[PDB]
């Protein structure tokens, strides 16, 4: 089995900037070499095969050269909608034997950045039919923001540490936004303890907070 | 031309599972192979092996799967993967693809028609179906002339489930969020949506296949 030693595990790149990928093969295969592209939660999809030539429907801007071990991959003209995570792959042996196989790269992921926004913050406070369950999940949304953002509960002022999960959305195809969702998840016992919820999403200096008061919802 | 891969499921440690891949559009030749690539949640792309269509062609399998997993094809439209021995390395959305050829006599070795994946959750527990609460501002916060609504599906397993709203009219400014995987092996997604406050109330439509789960949650903007 070869190995495909790919870099960089991610980059960021300015609209309209110029990127090169690189994949380097610790044994040596065949010209046979090829690029996808892959957004979250799809298949993925072959921008490049036999090294340079591109697959149907891949603009210029794409561009792929490379022999022996190492090969590039080149996006110029950047968009938004570039924006995923890029995979090499090779191939080695004989094609006419069942000895040889195919190798991916460990991926690169691609983040291109936009003018940079700070993102609108939504509490959801639980259901009624929530806390009935002895467990309650306050949601919460950061919406259209760049760059990353990180996210802190306080809990009447103490910041929370445990109970706590995140989800992003992919860059939005359009003015490269993220979108996040996080989760606090209590004990009833906690949550009718204690009276204001507090959302704090930061970027860097800056910082959006939401909040609630139990008894007012 | 089409691949749809079925039969991934939720099987205990030690089990073992098989998939299947379906071709539309075409039916299988001479002049390329039908492979398996498997992706952990959040890892990079795993080749596991291939057969070529026509079956006289060799079957070639990555080092680590030759003896555990084997492939086969079950007809002229059917590929089968057979997955002994199943550790929870194995859990993974498991892809099925065609090599693409630019000529009639063999592959290119790239490939470019991709099915959109089965999922194999290879866990010790039982399948629990999701529970789902309606998201929704505070009633105390005066309101606005557009909302932001939404559904919390907690506590599934296996993956996935679908989110869709009032039953797939409504798709602008949607946003379903990934799932995460608390510690206790079960997963958690919520998903919102942003419409104008015509007080008309929107309805979520989540479903999670594993347990034959369909619930339809109806979110008022909660003004009390």
């Amino acid at each position: 089995d070869v190995v495909m030693t790919q870099t960089p595990a991610s980059v960021e790149a300015a609209v309209g900037g110029t990127v090169t990928i690189k994949c380097q093969a610790s044994q040596s295969i065949s010209n046979y070499f090829s690029w996808y592209q892959q957004k979250p939660g799809q298949p993925p999809k072959l921008l490049i095969y036999k090294a340079s030539t591109l697959a149907s429907g891949v603009p210029s801007r794409f561009k792929g050269s490379g022999s022996g071990t190492e090969f590039t991959l080149t996006i110029s003209d950047l968009e938004c909608a570039d924006a995923a995570t890029y995979y090499c792959q090779s191939f080695y042996g004989s094609v006419t034997s069942d000895y040889g196989g195919f190798a991916f790269g460990g991926g690169t992921e691609v983040v291109v950045k936009g003018d940079p926004v700070a993102p609108t913050v939504l509490i959801f406070p639980p259901a009624a039919d929530q806390v009935a369950t002895g467990t309650v999940t306050i949601v919460c949304v950061a919406n259209k923001y760049f760059p990353d953002v990180t996210v802190t509960w306080e809990v009447d002022g103490t910041t929370q540490t445990t109970g706590i999960e995140n989800s992003k959305t992919p860059q939005n195809s359009a003015d490269c936004t993220y979108n996040l969702s996080s989760t606090l998840t209590l004990t009833s016992t906690q949550y009718n303890s204690h009276k204001e919820y507090t959302c704090k999403v930061t970027q860097g200096t800056t910082s959006v907070v939401q909040s609630f008061n139990r008894g007012d919802c | 031309q089409s691949l749809e891969e079925s039969g991934g499921d939720l099987v205990k440690p030690g089990a073992s599972l098989t998939l299947t891949c379906t071709a539309s559009g075409f039916s299988f030749s001479a002049g390329y192979d039908m492979c398996w690539v498997r992706q952990a949640p959040g890892k990079g792309l795993e080749w596991i092996a291939c057969i070529y269509a026509d079956g006289s062609g060799s079957t070639y399998y990555a080092n680590w799967a030759k003896g555990r997993f084997t492939i086969s094809l079950a007809s002229s439209t059917t590929v089968t993967l057979q997955m002994t021995g199943l550790t929870a390395a194995d859990t993974a959305t498991y892809f099925c693809a065609r090599e693409g050829a630019d000529g009639p006599d063999y592959g290119y070795a790239a490939f470019s028609l991709w099915g959109p994946g089965t999922l194999v959750t290879v866990s010790s527990s039982q399948p629990k179906a999701p529970s789902v609460f309606p998201l929704a501002p505070c009633c105390g916060d005066t309101p606005s002339s557009t909302v932001t609504l939404g559904c919390l599906v907690k506590g599934y397993l296996p993956e996935p489930v679908t989110v869709t709203w009032n039953s797939g009219t409504l798709t602008n400014g949607v946003r379903t969020f990934p799932s995460v995987r608390q510690s206790s092996g079960l997963y958690s997604l919520s998903s919102v949506v942003s419409v104008t406050s015509s007080s008309q109330p929107v309805t979520c439509n989540v479903a999670h296949p594993a347990t034959n789960t369909k619930v339809d949650k109806t979110v008022a903007p909660s003004t009390c």
